[PDB]
């Protein structure tokens, strides 16, 4: 699977 | 524990995939399976399915 | 004129108005490198913000 969004600024 | 393993989502998250789901931040997501460090299994508002690890807060 | 451009990688869906969605083959133009995890840019209309790391760079 993709790798999980970093959290947001 | 019916719950199992717990958390708050601290931000907002959109499924981006029908085995995903979403939450908004203070949600709450219960029966947690920590499959592996970026996403995670759990439940959240009915329903079921991965979704960042990083984007809540375990809390029992 | 496009600025710098990417393709998306993965699917991503806005998690706000500040933010854009994109689909696997979409392209992103205008990126402005505003931190390392989130770029800034143009996707299909819409201007905001995106996983650095949903995209690869591509001119």
């Amino acid at each position: 699977k993709r790798p999980p969004p970093p959290p947001p600024g | 524990n019916d719950l199992g393993i717990t958390a708050v989502a601290l931000y907002d998250y959109q499924a981006a995939g029908d085995d995903e789901i979403s939450f908004d931040p203070d949600d709450i997501i219960t029966n947690i399976e920590m499959i592996d460090d970026g996403w995670w299994r759990g439940v959240c508002k009915g329903r079921y399915g991965l979704f960042p690890a990083n984007y809540v807060e375990l809390r029992q």
